[PDB]
């Protein structure tokens, strides 16, 4: 006996039920074999040529997939959206009408019958990370002891005395903006302060968010991403550890997403544990709306030029594990540590000397005054890393040609000369943190700059 | 900073039925 | 004799089977000849007017091709995504449930039937963007040794000596940019690198050197623009997992990945490119090289230590570089008129070297006719520019081509075979006068260099002509 199928729609007291069959709804009788009371909403039933429901099957396992939007007040209907961004109200099946369905879940549905039968499991990885543990301690930075004390007073101090700060009738600041030259780190400070906060709170969640990747310009979708990020931040704030939301290169952003971000930050205003920290290369490109007193109240400037910090960074980069030439140790009788320290001192003095090789900038002032900037200025950790890598490349060349291993002074000198020849360019030495720095240093405005 | 007009470029959309 | 068809779905204890036929899902009883035990899910069956399973077929090889996303927990259903993101759960066929099933595979599927039957592989994307360039080697490039040495260090050395790099804990350069005035030989360096990579791969024994122009990876549809770059990077990662070096060449990076602020989708390509480059940094064999005339128009974000750590500038050739280029072009195999051989006793090499020296001296001399432009400064005195300040390898090649054309004209008219020195001598002045009116030779980089040298902004330029 060839038998068809249909979808049960409603159950009535007259032992006649509505069935969606062949794409149309029909009121049809039920055979005595099946019990009308036992039947459930959305259950798949079987019929015959005489159109009699002989038995009930199982809820369908295939069909369209829709994203849930909301649930109707009656509790029996739910508004969902399909792949074509079309919104439809579908009656929830018996197993669906703990777990309570929430907006954003994917549901199996047949639009012809308009019934949602099952909830499909989903796996998300982008939002699942939720945890990054920085490994950069304060030992990774050098010549910044005053800055470290300042940031301890800025962020570490209020947390140790939250009760006193609150009873002193002053609201705490929750926003720290680290600004400075792009070449300098300005981000490892965030790792260091996160580590210090984790150590002092006595595992620690540090959320790094990149500005360029957050851009979902197409249709206001970056606002959705920001809302989801702040919701996850609140979720982590439920757990009893401070949560830091870090933004990198905020100048990539900012009528726009600024009001959405401001509202989201105001949402987490009551979260004392959660601190929003941002790092932006372009101070001027920062929207003043976020620069008002309040949320991003704390602003800290990082300054690159100093001899002691550069020497400490160079010492940090040149670890003991690097091979050292036998001729270098001949003057020190195998005392590798002293030889390396002397090498660092010599290369730092060569870099931070005022000679003809340090004619990096020939800057002319408006009144007609001229000055020469040496290799001491425009020095940052990134360029020191470049110097170290170039010196390693030159040392590999020397090993592959002469045969004797080790790192020599001429390698460092050649690396410095080559990297300053390459970096002697306007795009990397652009307007930010340069014109203002020299204006504050010399004391006069500058209208034109010449290079060599 | 002279004000300037604009000309947009449409992106095709995929629609079935 | 006329019999229909249907798709089997499942078997039941009552020897009845579910069949999908003409959009109708039914339950049917098989014929006594056909045993329901041997039947399997997804197999096509033959029906009749009485709707009786009279024969069992095979799995059909037609329908839509969809991308597999995941396998459901039961192990018999899979969630896949269609062409227009029509995500759907479909039962897997018996052959599907070595090769094991993996996410991202292309599967045959009928949405009406709701079943997936077979897997079809497609990995020909790299062949679409594959570009082959033979007949170029580092020997052909003349006047560029420092840049050639640097690019060899940035590509050849890390792959040749991995142990040395791991010994000193030095990260191999991941991004190399080439920039300079037009015609200085950036594309020549790129194609020489491609040919060397092809030679190395043939020695190992090609497709690994992928080359793409900017505007190539732009699509009119709202989607599929990210998909192209995603597939490119996945193919690059697969080639890296093969172990051979792979180089992706973004030619003319001014078209795309420019600065974000300038505008009047280009907004989304650069961020996902940065994400992909950061995610591929683990693979040592993936190297991204891009050439650009307008280095300033590119976004400074990518031009940072890290992704694009290595920058190379190719400047206009000087006298010695011009001599090297002429030596590369003026070979001894070209015919030479007996007049020039008479003074050198038939020694082709010495005669050609002397001719090259003479022509280089001619085209680099500060003669009156070689004055090209009159730079005007607000305060300082005006400056006279020469043709030597805008020299390029392309100009030398065109001069040689014009001289050869004049030689062909001579051998056609007077019948005297060979190449005369006067051919080069007057081709020089012809080429110089041809580009006199056009200030096209000037570039923003050239103007920046000139402004930084004299110390005043350029105010006016005048084309000197007699
Ligand atoms: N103590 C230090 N001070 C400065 N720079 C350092 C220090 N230690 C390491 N660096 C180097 O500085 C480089 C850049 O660091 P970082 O990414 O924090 O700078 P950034 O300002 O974020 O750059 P961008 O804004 O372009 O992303 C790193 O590659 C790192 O190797
Ligand atoms: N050593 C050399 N230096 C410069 N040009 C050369 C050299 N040898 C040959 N040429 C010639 O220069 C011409 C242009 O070279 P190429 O195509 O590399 O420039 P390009 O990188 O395309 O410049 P752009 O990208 O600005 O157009 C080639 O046709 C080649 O024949
Ligand atoms: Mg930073
Ligand atoms: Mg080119």
């Amino acid at each position: 006996p060839p038998s068809g199928y249909g979808v049960l729609l409603a159950t009535h007291d007259d032992d006649t039920v509505d069935v969606f069959t062949s794409g149309r709804k029909m009121r049809l009788t039920c055979s005595p074999n099946i019990d009308a009371a036992s039947l459930k909403k959305g259950q798949t039933v079987r019929l015959n040529e005489a159109l009699t429901v002989v038995e009930a099957g199982t809820f369908e396992a295939v069909g369209e997939i829709s994203t849930l939007r909301e649930i109707l007040a009656d509790g029996h209907r739910a508004l969902v959206v399909g792949h074509a961004d079309e919104e439809r109200v579908v009656w929830l099946a018996d197993p669906l009408i703990p777990r309570k369905l929430r907006p954003g879940d994917s549901l199996l549905v047949d639009t012809k019958a308009g019934y949602a039968f099952e909830r499909i499991p989903k796996a998300e990885v982008e939002d699942l990370v939720l945890e990054e543990v920085p490994d950069v301690s304060y030992a990774d930075i050098g010549g910044l002891s005053r800055q470290i004390e300042q940031i301890r007073d800025a962020v570490e101090l209020p947390f140790l005395h939250k009760e006193l700060y609150r009873e002193y009738s002053l609201r705490p600041p929750k926003g720290v903006l680290l600004y400075g030259p792009p070449g300098c780190g300005k981000t490892l400070i965030a790792k260091a302060v996160a580590n210090s906060l984790a150590k002092k709170m006595a595992k620690s969640y540090f959320l790094n968010i990149k500005g360029p990747e957050l851009l979902n310009k197409f249709v206001g979708e970056t606002e959705r991403h920001i809302r989801l990020i702040f919701q996850r931040a609140r979720e982590k704030a439920s757990e009893g550890t401070p949560v830091i939301v870090f933004f990198d290169e905020m100048d990539s952003i900012f009528t726009t997403v600024v009001p959405q971000l401001l509202s989201e930050i105001d949402g987490v205003e009551g979260l004392e544990n959660v601190i929003v920290i941002g790092a932006s290369n372009r101070e001027d490109m920062i929207d003043p709306a976020i620069l008002r007193p309040g949320r991003l109240d704390v602003k800290i400037k990082i300054e690159r030029p100093d001899a002691e910090a550069a020497q400490d960074i160079y010492s940090k980069y040149l670890t003991e594990f690097l091979p050292v030439h036998a001729d270098d140790l001949a003057e020190f009788d195998g005392d590798r540590s002293a030889c390396i320290k002397a090498m660092i001192e010599k290369v730092v003095d060569r870099m931070y000397a005022e000679i003809d090789d340090n004619r990096f900038l020939e800057v002319t002032y408006a009144n007609g005054d001229k000055e020469v900037m040496y290799f001491k200025d425009f020095n940052s950790g990134a360029m020191i890393q470049n110097v170290v890598d170039r010196a390693k490349k030159n040392a590999i060349k020397s090993v592959l040609e002469t045969g004797q291993p080790g790192l020599r002074i001429q390698h460092l000198l050649d690396s410095i000369v080559d990297e300053f020849a390459e970096n002697e360019d306007l795009p990397n030495t652009t307007n930010p943190d340069d014109w203002a720095r020299i204006s504050g240093k010399k004391g006069e405005r500058i209208v034109y700059i010449r290079t060599l | 900073g002279s004000m300037a007009q604009e000309q947009t470029k449409r992106g095709g959309g995929g629609g079935d039925d």
